[PDB]
RNA sequence: CUGGGCUUGUGUUGGGGACCCGCGGCUGCUCGCGGGCCCUGAAAAGCAGUGGCGGGCUCG
């Protein structure tokens, strides 16, 4: 009765989470799943983990769909056993990757109009990031002033 | 598998009878008044079994119910032989269909155009892991029983 | 790993078809002495029938 | 066997061998020239060319019938458009003669009557108004005696055209009839009571006047001018009603 | 059992109508047209399965819900927005003045008062509103074919002409004219 | 800006990269396909612009071309390929019956957008096509398509990216083909080839060829200046108030600052 | 500025590396953003993180 952790990669473009979700419903019962994605840019690392009900209906949907040529990619569907199942592999099952627009984000964050003592900060900063570059090309036989 | 095999295969039908004679009136009404060596399947018991002997083509397709059986027993092992991948496909009719005749015992692919080298390379893929991996310690065994 | 025959490949497997050049010149003949209708392109067909 | 051999390219699977094939098929939905020739048949059937206009006064009526009825699976639009341009062509024959003599109206429609070699010939014309086919109909055999009626005419008007000398078939522009010409969209070039009656008269046909029946009634009786609304038609006398050379402006208005 | 490649084709074929709605609601809701006015016959095209909200409204605003239907509109700026918003179930053309003589004749149908009864009489478009200049059937072309001050009225009467199956057979510029010929 | 402390930055650099090529790598290995002079040929140095604001707030993914007055890339080792939005056996035509004999040499493939759709899709051929040419040039009408054609392994990486050509004149294709008069395609190819290259990417580093470490000095620092004040004036908005340092800095090697 | 160009038209598979940088932050290491040089069959075995508008599902 215990839960059935299968591991299925080489997912094509447009095989994500709730056509994923969709395809392996019509085989049993789908209780958590989760695709693995990027933080950086939200993108399939093309590779997904998922957990049905019964673990009949895991090596069933396993066993007949794991080399399966589809749109370019032969599948590999396997079965973790439950001896591995890592206590924290579905850490954010069942829910929405949010494309988080971190260069838009980061480079308006500097545009922002800053505080004064900041900006004295912003100058030693400077001022200590400057003087050690002319110590670093002062071998180099290079010296420049501002 | 089945389906995908004739996704490329279909691409490299042989002419028929009605637009060879079309291209043959062609080039002589210009000669009146160039080309690449085509690519297309191969097909012919005594051809293929050569093509196979000489390394020269790159998939095979055998018909699973060709009546007397001795004509395809011997070239899955011939293919294995030589290392050229095969798959035991349903239907000397559909094969026949393929290569417009009624039927077609074996059919095999030798090169093709450089626009699809790698759907062909990625279809043998297809056929050495879905096929023949199940294939592999079950082939060796006698069938039937009681 | 290597093929079984070490017969050479004939010059005709890398040269055009010398049986479909002698079907041309059969055609020709018949364009020349007017038996056979020259090639209609399917534009010329569709301003057929 | 040759729609048995439509199946055949189309069940094993080849897109060229189904076309050629279809090509030689000759089907009538995208010609509008019948599926089999009827030459031979009507050789048997009618013995003389009085006959061929006794048998007009079924042939006609049901094409002006026909020509205004929508297409149905039976009936392609392409025949429908080859019964209008047939339906227009025994129109303007008669336009040219003046043969057109009697003309009834009742609950059915328009009947014309015309005298063509002292033989009258009679059609019922339905006004320009789609018409229920509600019940239970054949378009099939309806479709068959289209096909009947399109060689008929075809032969009748054939004869009769190489009978007053002019050249046939007449000559068609396509897009000047797509801007709404309808009986005016083509050209007739002579070499390869009726006449007096409004010899010398200027007419208008306004919004509400039927413009089929009205230019196809004052041209047969020789109307040298006849002109009508931008949106009636085109490609006819100046639109506007204050040019004063109209004699007689035709209005049906309350 | 649906396979999994339909699901893959269902997904890429959202993705792409939701990179063009983008597109379209990025630059403005115009196109690059004339400044003089047409009229724009439109007949629904089988297409995408998965309609979109507001692609279904628009079909819904140009009441175009059942398939191969069809209805007259002229242009507006307004109008340009619906065209390219439903453009892969559209297609869309300049028709010709005899093109519309069909569709009211022999294609034509009535609408009135809510229930859906075919034309029976002159009369009777004078029974159904029969008011703002309308006296016959030449009153509808009239509003088509020339714009017109109360077309929209004119459409208001006007119901989507269910068009003929055919059997086996970017704005047309008089190409649309043959898409009737095989459909009417 | 001042053009003396520029020059003798680059002396310094220039004379680095001998230095630190000439020396022997402690290995006990040699190298057949790397002469000392090749190495120190090879390397180039590039203009990192620094700015305040991130400019052009999205993914240009387009080069624009700054007409540098002694070209980059004429040296006797580039392929080329041009990527055409028309029949390809019009240029290939055009290609061998004219063009030069230098623009002849250094042609390598040409390639309508079709074929390359078909041929090019898969991830091979977009790498194999990477490492076989050096420059890439695309005509005009077929910009915009390249982005799915040639994906990542074209466009991760600003060192080579289709340079926008235009070929014009001012459809079917075997009817004809809109291009320009032939003699003034080879001109401006002359152009796309050796023209220094600015990538706008939501970004604070702009990172621009300005030349390789076997040339002399001061054709170097008439190239740079250019290259500064070609860039102020036309791509980075907020023209002297946006702008910041200005660093010099081969690709093994410390960067050396200009201030502005 | 008639003749040559300009400017908008936003569209990138994912990983790894025994390497050179630039700019942000934090008590801080370090971590982000953007480049440069390599490897890769359309390859793949947790390490998922940033605050919100609305709508839905709920508790009074």
């Amino acid at each position: 009765s215990q839960p059935g952790v299968m591991y299925i990669a080489r997912l094509p473009h447009g095989f994500y989470e709730h056509e994923l979700r969709g395809y392996f419903s019509q085989f049993g019962e789908i209780t958590r799943l989760r695709v693995v994605r990027n933080k950086k840019t939200g993108a399939s690392r093309h590779r997904a983990f998922i957990e049905f009900a019964d673990a009949e209906v895991a090596d069933i949907a396993a066993r007949t769909m794991d080399k399966y040529l589809l749109f370019g990619h032969i599948l590999t569907c396997k079965i973790v056993p439950p001896a591995q199942v890592h206590p924290d592999l579905f850490k954010g099952a069942n829910r929405r990757f949010k494309v988080v627009p971190w260069n838009k984000m980061a480079g308006r964050q500097l545009e922002r109009p800053l505080s004064e003592s900041q900006w004295q900060v912003k100058v030693a900063k400077e001022e200590q990031r400057r003087a050690a570059r002319a110590e670093k090309l002062k071998e180099m036989g290079y010296e420049f002033e501002a | 598998l089945a389906a995908q095999a004739f996704k490329l295969l279909n691409k490299y039908r042989p002419e028929t009878k009605q637009e060879k004679k079309e291209r043959l009136l062609r080039e002589a009404t210009a000669i009146k008044e160039v080309s690449k060596k085509p690519y297309t399947v191969k097909y012919g018991l005594n051809h293929v079994v050569g093509l196979i002997e000489n390394k020269k083509a790159s998939l095979v397709l055998i018909a699973n119910d060709v009546d007397p059986i001795e004509l395809v027993v011997f070239l899955p092992a011939l293919c294995r032989k030589m290392g050229i991948p095969y798959a035991i496909i349903k239907g000397k009719a559909r094969l026949g269909t393929l290569v417009h005749k009624k039927t077609a015992a074996v059919v095999a692919i030798t090169e093709v155009r450089s626009e699809d080298k790698n759907e062909l390379a990625k279809l043998i893929s297809a056929v050495k892991e879905g096929y023949l991996e199940k294939v592999e310690d079950t082939r060796k065994r006698w069938g039937g029983g009681i | 790993k290597m093929p079984l025959s070490a017969a050479p490949e004939p010059k005709r497997r890398f040269i055009p078809s010398k049986n479909e050049a002698k079907q041309i010149m059969k055609l020709v003949r018949a364009i020349r002495e007017g038996r056979i209708l020259p090639y209609k392109p399917p534009e010329e067909r569709e301003r057929e029938e | 066997a040759l729609e048995k051999k439509i199946s055949r390219a189309l069940g094993r699977g080849d897109v060229s061998n189904a076309a050629r094939l279809e090509r030689n098929a000759n089907l009538p939905e995208k010609t509008g020239k019948p599926r089999y020739t009827l030459n031979h048949i009507i050789r048997e059937r009618y013995p003389t060319f009085q006959d061929a206009l006794r048998d007009l006064d079924d042939c006609l009526s049901m094409l002006f019938l026909f020509a205004n009825l929508p297409s149905t699976t039976a009936v392609p639009a392409k025949m429908i458009a080859r019964c209008e341009r047939l339906c227009h062509e025994f129109q303007h024959y008669l336009i040219v003669t003046h043969s057109l003599r009697k003309s009834f109206l009742s609950i059915k429609g328009i009947y014309y009557q015309a005298n063509i070699q002292g033989e009258d010939i009679l059609w019922l014309v339905p006004y320009k108004f789609n018409q229920r086919i509600v019940g239970d109909v054949d378009f099939r055999i309806m479709g068959t005696f289209v096909e009947f009626y399109m060689t008929l005419l075809g032969f009748v008007n054939y004869r009769l055209y190489t009978s007053i000398g002019l050249k046939y078939p007449p000559k068609f522009d396509q897009v000047k009839d797509d801007q709404g010409a309808e009986l005016a969209a083509f050209s007739l070039e002579g070499l390869n009571d009726p006449s007096q009656l409004f010899a010398n008269f200027t007419f208008f046909l306004s919004r509400e006047t039927p413009r089929q029946p009205l230019e196809f009634i004052l041209r047969a009786f020789g109307c040298k001018r006849i002109g009508w609304d931008a949106v009636l038609g085109e490609g006819a006398f100046t639109t506007d009603e204050s040019d004063p050379r109209i004699t007689h402006q035709i209005i049906d208005r309350p | 059992f649906k396979r999994a490649e339909k699901y893959v084709k269902e997904y890429r074929e959202q993705e792409r109508e939701k990179i063009r709605l983008a597109r379209i609601a990025k630059q403005q809701g115009s196109f690059h047209i004339p400044a003089e006015a047409k009229l724009v016959f439109v007949i629904r095209i089988k297409g995408i399965n998965k309609i979109p909200p507001k692609p279904r409204k628009i079909l819904q605003l140009l009441r175009l819900r059942q398939i191969n239907n069809g209805v007259f509109v002229k242009v507006t700026k307004a109008t340009a927005e619906m065209i390219k918003i439903v453009e892969p179930w559209v297609a869309y053309g300049y028709p010709n003045l005899k093109s519309v003589r069909e569709l009211i004749y022999k294609r034509g149908y009535g609408k009135v008062n809510g229930q859906r009864i075919p034309l029976t009489d002159n009369a009777i478009i004078e029974e159904n509103l029969g008011k703002y200049g309308i006296i016959c059937i030449e009153d509808l072309i009239h509003e088509i074919f020339t714009v017109g001050p109360n077309f929209k009225q004119a459409a208001n009467f006007l119901w989507p002409f269910k068009l003929s199956n055919p059997n086996g057979g970017g704005n047309r510029e008089e190409h649309i004219n043959a898409l009737i010929r095989a459909m009417n | 800006v001042d053009p003396d402390q520029t020059l003798k930055a680059c002396k310094a650099l220039l004379a680095h990269i001998k230095k630190a090529a000439a020396a022997p790598r402690p290995d006990g290995k040699q190298n057949l396909l790397a002469d000392e002079e090749s190495t120190v040929a090879e390397t180039p140095i590039w203009l990192t612009l620094t700015t305040k604001k991130h400019i052009h707030d999205s993914h240009r993914l387009q080069p624009g071309k700054i007409i540098l007055p002694h070209p980059l890339n004429t040296s006797e080792e580039i392929s080329v390929c041009l990527i055409t939005a028309d029949p390809q056996r019009f240029y290939k035509n055009a290609v061998a019956d004219e063009f030069p004999e230098d623009l002849r040499a250094k042609i390598g493939r040409v390639i309508d957008i079709s074929h390359l759709k078909a041929k090019f899709k898969a991830y091979e051929a977009q790498r194999k096509l990477f490492s076989e040419h050096d420059v890439f040039l695309a005509d005009t009408r077929i910009i915009n398509r390249l982005p799915k054609a040639l994906g990542k392994t074209f466009y991760k990486t600003t060192t080579k990216r289709p340079i926008p050509v235009v070929l014009m004149a001012q459809r079917d294709p075997l009817e004809n083909a809109n291009a320009r008069p032939i003699p003034e395609i080879v001109a401006e190819i002359r152009k796309a080839i050796g023209a220094a290259l600015v990538h706008l990417s939501p970004s604070t580093n702009t990172a621009i060829k300005v030349g390789y470490a076997n040339w002399e000095p001061e054709k170097l620092a008439a190239n740079i200046e250019t290259v500064i004040r070609e860039l102020v004036e036309r791509f980075v908005p907020q023209k002297w108030q946006n702008v910041r340092n200005f660093y010099v800095k081969g690709p093994e090697t410390a960067a050396l600052p200009i201030y502005q």
